[PDB]
């Protein structure tokens, strides 16, 4: 599906500054928009370039033995300054997310690592008559995120009973150590509603799942790490509350 | 109606003139009481005479 060939190598190093943060991006081209729509504003209250920077969680480590991992959004964002804060004053937000999973290893390593971002992933319990299932703690893993396996999802059902050879319907790229360093997604605001209750429902599932395994050749970095940087893209809420101070 | 977005307030003045320095302060309030007398008696102590220095 992600069936593209930049250049190979590196080219250009263009910055992505919004606000306090900065990332330096490999270059910024092969970007896919989510079905292609681009996050816009209800058609509130907008804190702008304030609660719309770049914030960084937990760099995790791909190994040889790796099955996978996975995140939610907000949720992994609940602990991240101001959109954090804003997360838990309010009763609504709606807000999209430009999720940029970057990758680095040497021209000697190889693999594939593919970003599927699945709408409303339930993870794991055929129990219909019953989803939700595991606790808020056990489904919210947070900043440090959550792992597939061979609270438990199979990675060949991508953790709800459904082949991954079929994951492919998400939107999704797949980092090829040999091509692209760089993965982006933008997802758009989707939900049943037009607004909604962030700390209850969540709205994304960024899973990072290996399609090849990791080979590093004879003897080198016996692991590669993988970055994720997500930030909310045209955020707003409504209304503030009491700024309950902890 | 019910409404929290995080504007400036809402509206501009709906009258508050009582509330104005001017009308804040404007009522006179005691601020001391000086006891005088005349007396036939020599009292050198109220002696006519009652000296207050002016302090709020």
């Amino acid at each position: 599906s992600p069936n593209i060939e930049a250049c190979g190598y590196s080219d250009r190093v263009l910055q992505l500054t919004l606000g306090n943060s900065t990332i330096t991006t490999q270059e910024a081209a092969n970007s896919v928009v989510a079905y292609g729509r681009w996050p816009e504003y209800l058609r509130p209250t907008e804190p702008d370039v304030a609660a719309c920077r770049f914030y960084t969680l937990d760099t995790v480590s791909w190994t040889k033995e790796s099955r996978g991992w996975w995140w939610k959004l907000p949720d992994a964002l609940r602990d991240m300054g101001l959109f954090g804060q804003n997360m838990y004053y309010h009763y609504l937000g709606r807000s999209g997310y430009t999720v940029h999973v970057q990758c680095n290893a040497s021209k000697f390593h190889q693999g594939a690592l593919g970003v599927f971002a699945v709408p409303e992933m339930c993870l794991a319990g055929d129990s219909n008559t019953t989803t939700m299932h595991t606790s808020y703690q056990n489904a919210n893993p947070g900043e440090k995120g959550g792992t597939f396996t061979g609270f438990c999802p199979v990675d060949y059902l991508l953790g709800n009973g459904t082949l991954l050879g079929n994951a492919f319907v998400f939107p999704h790229q797949i980092i090829n150590l040999r091509t692209n360093n760089c993965a982006t997604l933008v997802l758009p605001y989707v939900n049943s509603l037009s607004i909604d209750s962030m700390v209850k429902h969540n709205n994304w599932g960024i899973a990072i799942l290996p399609l090849a395994p990791l080979n590093f050749a004879s003897e080198s970095s016996p692991e590669i790490p993988i970055t994720l940087t997500i930030a909310p893209m045209c955020c707003e809420f409504n209304g503030l509350r009491n700024i309950t101070l902890p | 109606p019910s409404d929290t977005v995080q504007t400036r307030h809402v509206v501009q003045h709906r009258s508050r003139s009582e509330s104005s320095i001017e009308s804040f302060f404007a009522r006179g309030a005691c601020v001391t009481i000086m006891t005088v007398d005349n007396p036939a008696s020599t009292t050198n102590k109220d002696k006519l005479f009652a000296v207050w220095k002016i302090t709020y």
